[PDB]
């Protein structure tokens, strides 16, 4: 676990339906709320790939071993069934493993993808502005909204912006 | 700026390798629950024995008159189905079942045995055709006359054939000592078989069984398989149920026992006997004996898969 | 300010997926090698049958007297433990034994076969009871005079039950063809049998055997299930031993074969020869063939599960 | 692994035995040392959570095929072996698996547990400290035991004590 | 300052949990796909039958005759082997077999049966030596003169080893009851065996069987292991073949089943019917009824794992 | 994953053939580039585990339990057939999921260590250089080969060599 999704971030946002991660700002022009594609996708593309990966077809065919009509003899058939139900005690362990540990990594991965998205606007700005610590980033000089567009959209002079917030 | 993740209201709570319900935005499930009650069979050549036995098809009682010579991707017993008209049954019979299954139906093929000064219609009112009959493959030798004595004879076959032939005899055993010399004469009636692989041999054993079918006699059915170019041969005197046709595998099938319907419109590979089941899930909590190309049972009824991220609701 | 983690000078070394040996704070095991020496039966309905065997319990030799009737939830087969008085054995008779773990026990029940003329009162010192006996469930069925002949007989007997019978009956082997004609008279014995289901026959087969419990002659033990409403046949007429009454399962139970004592003040449901297996680990180490419910087995003697950190000592 | 213990941390405190988890610090009033609840609970409810899995109860009972005091005919004996020992080695690749795979887990989550209470004191300091490299942080404005005890309950005012280390 | 990491033009794919096709720097095989064509028996006592049936080495054909006493830890059938000179068979073979392939070879001992006015050294051209032979360690048993009678026998042998004995006879099944009564007189003959284990009987059974080495005479091979201590009797009368030697299990080997040469250049301990499986990967891909120490078969034929990072090329 | 190595990174170095992770600088005396040992070491010293780990001798013998010259009877023999396609099944699903498992942490195991790499050299630097965003760093005191063999050996005074960064 990274930290991020159920960590320093309280909680996430039920009105944020355009993606899995977003940025929600807060300067002079009103208000505004966004998703990030590149983001959202590289979990959206690996959850995906669990699944296409879970979906098989075994071109394994099994035969009738047994009968219901006209049950073959105890012995044999004692130990068929004896086999069968040890079969199915390792598929029932190896399916409740297999969704665990994947639930597991398919979470910590959403939270690395979290992490990956703030640890990467935070190096965009080099200085003009800090970490509050709640993943919300205090600029030091009134971002507009071409501006913060320019961020959204990874443009944003990493120098074209400096003194203007650093001096304050 | 600020950044945080998406979330719902309402979450879909799964099991971790550390937690147990905790909820995430979205799962899926992973074991299939869901049947279809009917043989999807689309795209299949099958057949539905109904009332015939897949024993029977080899022997051939009346209900198996239409069976005798099929072909199959897909067969199907049903619990109406019989093996037997006249009261008996077969040596190995699940070993033979399997077989039978997996042969992708039957050619039959004609042994050519001829008999020399014996009766050769043996019938009963249990083989119900025009009127009292037999089983079709198979021939009831008697002695001439209507108590008289049997020559111990000798029949061969040879599997002049690229496969292996399915070869099946009976053995009778009558209501007595007394019906037994009527049949076939009297002395301790001896019945041998061998090839190049086999090596039996058999003797009547006449006494009251109750009555099946209306009768207190029983058939011992035998069989076994020959191979290309070897040969067969019934050192035999009596108490004997001589084969007039051979068997022969066509290909390969699939084999199954069901009490639902079939339909041509669905297309199935994993079925069981209440229907088929069709996923894609790996795994399938339905019937552990299903057959085919099937999900691993798993005892589990439910498995959520996460597809999404953990939901913090405010 | 400084931050670090906790510590300790004596580790626990446990594996993972890229090191082996690595120094945890703090581990657990994972497998149980821990047995306790007696049959933790509390609160369970216990057969322990000592000196009778479990087969016995349908026949009846002395040893099983007090087990004709018995119910139980667990149960079990000692070393010491016979199912013969009379030397002789069962055919098929581990599948029988199978059944008979999990009857839950046998209620008995009147077959009610009746005798024309003829002998019933068959014993030896074998069976030793007031002075010599026989199996409590049966009959040795005997030609009426110290030569004499034997009728060929017929005895039936209905399952007007809703559950399945166990029929058992036995074949006599004599120590000679002398032998075997003062027993049942001269003649080829021959003795059918069958059901609506079944399909068996049986001749004797005199001879010397070498001697066991002081007898040179044998007892073929034979068994059929009969269904409800089913009827079963015994086309007879010597070298025969009749069943008396038959036995219905009881309802499910458990069944082993152990050599140490039983305890009621200890819980278990895990169980092999030298005792019980009380964990609640995924894994044992102990019998590969324990029964009951039990962690698995593994090869591995000791698997231990990390439960804290890296122990980094300064 | 994310590099803390037994990372750039050189190693850990033998006297901790408070927690897993603690601050030692080193200001003008002598000395202190503490443990962290909320890093150490959160490792603790999630190590707790592996066992509470771990130790099962099986529903499924499994009969005699075999026989001791009468050993079964050969051949079935030798394929009732044959598939026991197949069983077997299925079981002990499981469980070995399942240990190391575990256990890994089980160390990457106290090194996580670790970076992500050191990288919060840390985003709690918003410049009035710096990162020596070695776990360790230095203050500029020599903090006080009810400000030392202020930062371990989540308090320190991120701004009201900035100038004094921030000119320094 | 700037940091990055190493790569390469040509990097190798590999699947992950999530992804299926993602190259890394470098990757390794985890299945074997690796055959060698031979037998690599370096180091072991090494017994290749070739024409010798492993069945044989204990009633001994002329193939088997430098077979009848051999140690070994690794045992070879060959497809050209033969359990038999003159044509018969034995009950329970595979059984055996199994018992035999791991058995570390045999030691041969008098059984010292002594007989009483009969004829003792039937044989036939199908077991050619000299002239016309029979099996080594076998004795067919004969009515003294050229039709004459069988005086009903008693022949008996106690194990006094602390091993199990293997006890093989044999019973004989002739064209006809013209030649069964040359060989062994009149009437219905029987065979008894028995211990304080075992319980069986037999009865011949003449007639035409096919013609195999040019008779059409068969024999049936029976056995049973006998206990330290315990006795086995033989009452028998006719159609017999008597057992000379019996047999005990050395120690412990490894049985297989091969086509191709034996190779004490190489060593291996996983082998299959095409040679030797020499790896250490977990998996293989070559023939999933491999015997000794194997990796696992598995159904994929490659299996990648990565040993390296992402492979990121400009 | 960690979000280095194919994140902010672009990519690697085709070049780098001394190890797996190494420095590429840009100062006034020319060019150099070099590697690190010790992550370098650390990514190949627990791939090598992983494999020693996974190479093994099973002392599990198994013996015939089928004939292939003389073909088992039907029943027993599709019992045989039945569970070994059974058993098959199970090592054939193991194998992919062992090899999918351990190749996923290989990879997130090689990002972590560069990862490690950097936030370190980071640390260093407490700040007479600042991160530029893409795994590079920028100096604002001129470095010498002496002063950037110092940093890769980690000896770099993180307070010698300030004012000088620090002013400008
Ligand atoms: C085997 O299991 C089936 C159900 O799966 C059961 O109905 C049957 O009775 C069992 N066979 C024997 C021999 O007990
Ligand atoms: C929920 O999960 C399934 C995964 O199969 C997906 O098809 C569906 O769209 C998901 N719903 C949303 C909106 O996340
Ligand atoms: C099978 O049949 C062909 C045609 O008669 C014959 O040439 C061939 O030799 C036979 N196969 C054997 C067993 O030799
Ligand atoms: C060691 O591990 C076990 C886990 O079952 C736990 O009960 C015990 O308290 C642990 N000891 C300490 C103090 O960590
Ligand atoms: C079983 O017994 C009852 C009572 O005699 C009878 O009515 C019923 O028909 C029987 N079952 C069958 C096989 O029909
Ligand atoms: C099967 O294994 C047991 C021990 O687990 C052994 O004692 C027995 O002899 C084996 N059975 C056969 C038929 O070899
Ligand atoms: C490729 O992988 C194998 C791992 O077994 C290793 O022996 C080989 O040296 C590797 N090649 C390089 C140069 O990475
Ligand atoms: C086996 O042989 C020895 C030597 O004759 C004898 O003392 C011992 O009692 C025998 N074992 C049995 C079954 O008692
Ligand atoms: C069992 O499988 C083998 C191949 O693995 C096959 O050749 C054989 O025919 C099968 N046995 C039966 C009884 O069908």
């Amino acid at each position: 676990l990274f930290g991020a999704i159920a960590g320093f971030i309280e909680n996430g946002w039920e009105g944020l339906i355009d993606g899995w991660y977003g940025f929600r700002h807060q300067n002079a022009q009103g208000e505004g709320t966004a998703a990030d594609y590149k983001s959202t996708q590289s979990a959206i593309d690996q959850i995906t790939g669990k699944l296409n990966r879970l979906i098989e077809k075994t071109n394994q065919q099994f035969e009738l071993i047994d009968n219901e009509f006209n049950e073959v003899e105890k012995q044999i058939g004692n130990v068929i069934n004896w086999t069968r139900d040890s079969i199915t005690e390792v598929w029932s362990y190896n399916a409740e493993l297999l969704v665990a540990m994947e639930n597991q990594h398919t979470i910590d991965l959403a939270d690395s993808e979290m992490d990956k998205l703030y640890e990467r606007v935070k190096r965009q700005l080099r200085e003009n502005a800090e970490e509050d610590g709640t993943g919300c980033f205090e600029i030091f000089h009134k971002c507009d909204d071409d501006c913060m567009a320019s961020i959204r959209n990874n443009t944003y002079d990493h120098s074209k912006y400096r003194e203007e917030a650093m001096q304050n | 700026i600020c950044l945080g993740h998406h979330a719902v209201s309402n979450g879909t709570k799964v099991n971790t390798l550390t937690e147990r319900g905790v909820e995430v935005v979205n799962a899926t499930e992973t074991v299939e629950r869901t049947n279809i009650p009917r043989i999807c069979s689309k795209g299949k050549r099958t057949v539905d024995l109904g009332q015939c036995g897949l024993l029977g098809t080899i022997t051939g009682p009346p209900q198996c008159d239409q069976f005798l010579e099929f072909s199959a991707d897909l067969i199907i017993e049903r619990r109406e189905g019989s093996d037997v008209c006249y009261p008996g049954k077969f040596v190995n019979e699940e070993a033979l079942r399997q077989i039978l299954r997996e042969s992708g139906g039957i050619d039959k093929e004609a042994m050519g045995f001829t008999y020399s000064g014996i009766r050769t219609n043996g019938a009963t009112s249990a083989c119900r055709r025009s009127g009292s009959s037999f089983y079709a493959e198979m021939k009831w030798l008697l002695s001439n006359t209507d108590n008289a004595a049997f020559p111990q004879m000798t029949k061969s076959y040879k599997n002049t054939r690229k496969s292996p032939a399915l070869i099946v005899w009976g053995i009778h055993h009558s209501v007595s000592t007394a019906e037994q010399t009527k049949l076939y004469g009297s002395g301790n009636k001896l019945v041998t078989v061998g090839s190049s692989n086999y090596q039996q041999s058999f003797v009547p054993s006449p006494g009251a069984r109750p009555q099946v079918n209306g009768q207190s006699g029983r058939i011992d059915f035998h069989w076994l398989m020959l191979n290309p170019n070897d040969t067969v041969t019934f050192s035999f005197n009596g108490a004997f149920i001589a084969p007039d046709r051979a068997s022969f595998l066509r290909g390969k099938s699939m084999g199954i026992q069901s009490g639902v319907q079939v339909d041509a419109n669905c297309e199935g590979d994993c079925y069981h006997s209440g229907g088929t089941i069709i996923s894609n899930l790996p795994f399938q909590n339905i019937d552990s004996r299903a057959v085919g190309k099937c999900p691993r049972y798993v005892k589990q009824r439910s498995l959520l898969l996460a597809t999404g991220m953990k939901n913090v609701p405010e």
